[PDB]
């Protein structure tokens, strides 16, 4: 919830670029196999997260 | 409202 | 008819909900809450009326006014006998904090402190001398100069 | 029996803060009629 | 001090 | 206070023009009413001598 | 019978 | 009446 | 000696007129000819205590 | 000091 | 009573 | 809130 | 340095 | 009671 | 009134 | 952990108000006399 | 010896008003006659602690 | 127990009315002759 | 409201 | 349990109108001679 | 904020 | 040097 | 306290 | 009051 | 930021 | 490892402002006296 920038507390007068999207300023990320590689599917086992 | 009116 | 009775007093309870007692109750706090709101922080400036001797001979400080937030301070201007200077002009540094007026004609400048304690300083010039005066004006102090009897140091055109 | 200490911290928690929206309301519009000055008036007579 | 209007009998 | 100035400036817009109309409108009546007061005004009566 | 004080006062029962 | 008023007048007189 | 009374107390200042017309403003800790040191001065109540015992009051014909 | 008015007998 | 210290005094009960 | 009022 | 409206008894 | 330096002081009790 | 004002002075001018 | 940024959020919006205030300088003016 | 009292002070500069008339202005170190050099300018108070001990206050008729 | 409600807001909707009558303040009205 | 009225 | 917080609505409503009409000071007027 | 003021 | 304003005891 | 350096420099505890 | 400006004063003047 | 200030 | 990048970009907001304001030069003026 603190990471929406809609939901900033403060006005939004920062970095309007370094946001990952409208709706978070960071990604949470997504499930990478173990080689760092992006994860799309779970029988490509997925073991970090990238 | 008295009976003397 | 005691159905009567109940609700009447029911109701001197409603339509008007504060006894007579509450309603001075609340004239009372509100008469102690704005007198709060009334009080001033610590001791007011001491209400005076002083007289100062102009020296403006270089190396000299500016003549002080003492001033308060929302309060007169009425400069008269005289010369060394005493008789009074009718004022040529006037210049104030920074008048957001400082309101000052004047009838164009006179010799007295009354000034107000707009802000607590934000000071500065203003220059007049005065019929007779080719120097004006300077007087640095600071408000908040422990006094407020009702009233300064400056004695320039020239002679005026009133002898 | 901690969760219920817990909870009870919670039930007397909210009474400070919406304390202190109201006397925030109250101090915002008290320091306001504070940073007004009136404009001192000259009459000049007839 | 008697408001006589109501009068009860 | 939870404000921004893209639509600040254009409500600010919206008012101003809406009291730009109705002044405009304003003098546009204001005129007809100057005539047509000045029409009665030639009209109506006036004391000359300074005495009653 | 209801006086000025806002308290009522009010007698039993008189005839005339 | 009276006796109520001077009453609580001492009371919140030594009461202060 | 010259008995002062008030004509007007606030928390701070207080102005006093004595028996001889003379007007006088004081604070907290100030002189006062005979009366002594102003050790208090309680505006709601409209007293001041200084400090060889006496209190100034209201006038009686002013209060 | 006193208001009568809250007045209670 | 209330006083003007805001503070509430009363008599507690008497009658004339 | 004084009582010397 | 006291205002006693800040008083309690 | 509070002072114009902003801190609190106040007396406990007292009474008259 | 008098008595406890005056010990929170004392006590604000002792406790600086 | 997030009183620290919920704080430094209040007194960021104060410290610009600050130091507008310190920015502004009011032009003196000029009263000419009869 | 000549008596100075403090005529207004604001943190840092303090101006000063003698039993001669004369006026003057000081900062947090600066010599006054016969007081020797200003220590320390206290606004708040409207005192002055210079290095002979003497404490300089605002006027007692005028404070 | 609803007479109790019913009759208060009857008698509230009446001395509303008479209280705002009793507030009524007519002024004066001075008359000159010829 | 007193009965002295 | 609902009785006081009824009751505090009704009258802080009508406390609002007893210091609103304690602010209230009207100014005065001059009615000069011929 | 002292306590001589 | 000194800002007692910023003061503490 | 503060200095007009920016740098932040104050007394332990001190009283009077 | 005092002694902490002066300790303050001489601190900020000793470390600079 | 010095010393001497 | 985003500490230095945020930092930066408050950086870029701050320096591009700054060089504006020195490179902003005003025209001098002259006053012809009476």
């Amino acid at each position: 919830v603190n990471n929406d920038p809609a939901f900033s507390t403060t006005t939004s007068t920062g970095n309007s670029k370094n946001d990952f999207s409208a709706i978070a300023k960071q990604q949470f990320g997504v499930p990478y196999k173990s080689s760092g590689e992006v994860c799309t599917e779970y029988q490509q086992v997925c073991q970090t997260w990238g | 409202p008295f009976g003397a009116d | 008819e005691v159905i009567d009775k109940k609700a009447f007093k029911d109701m001197t309870r409603n339509l008007y909900p504060l006894n007579p007692e509450q309603v001075v109750k609340l004239k009372q706090i509100y008469e102690t809450s704005e007198y709060a709101k009334a009080a001033t922080p610590g001791t007011p400036p001491k209400p005076t009326a002083t007289s100062q001797f102009v020296n403006l001979s270089p190396g000299s400080t500016p003549p002080v006014i003492r001033l308060s937030q929302g309060f007169v301070s009425s400069l008269v201007f005289l010369d060394s006998t005493g008789a009074p200077w009718p004022i040529a002009a006037y210049d104030l540094g920074d008048p957001s904090s400082f309101n000052i007026q004047w009838d164009k004609t006179s010799n007295t400048l009354m000034i107000q402190a707009t802000k607590l304690y934000n000071y500065g300083n203003l220059a007049v010039r005065l019929r007779g001398l080719n120097t004006p005066v300077m007087l640095t004006l600071i408000p908040g102090q422990k006094a407020v100069d009702y009233r300064v009897d400056l004695r320039v140091q020239g002679y005026g055109p009133n002898a | 029996q901690k969760q219920n200490e817990q909870l009870a911290e919670q039930k007397y928690q909210q009474e400070i803060q919406q304390r202190t929206s109201d006397m925030l309301t109250a101090a915002t519009q008290l320091v306001q009629d504070w940073k007004q000055v009136e404009t001192q008036v000259y009459t000049e007579g007839t | 001090c008697v408001s006589m209007i109501g009068g009860s009998r | 206070a939870g404000y921004n100035e893209v639509q600040q400036k254009q409500a600010a817009a919206t008012l101003s023009s809406y009291f730009n109309n109705l002044r405009v409108y304003a003098a546009q009546t204001s005129v007809g009413v100057s005539n047509l007061y000045y029409i009665l005004s030639k009209r109506l009566p006036q004391n000359m001598s300074a005495d009653q | 019978r209801v006086s000025i004080g806002g308290t009522v006062y009010t007698a039993k029962k008189y005839d005339d | 009446c009276t006796d109520a008023a001077l009453a609580a007048l001492e009371y919140h007189k030594s009461n202060a | 000696r010259i008995i002062y009374y008030i004509q007007a107390v606030i928390p701070g200042r207080a102005w006093l007129i004595g028996s001889n017309g003379s007007t006088l403003t004081v604070r907290e800790g100030s002189k006062i000819p005979g009366y002594g040191m102003v050790k208090l001065i309680d505006s709601l109540q409209g007293r001041i205590l200084t400090s060889s015992g006496q209190v100034i009051k209201f006038s009686q014909e002013d209060s």
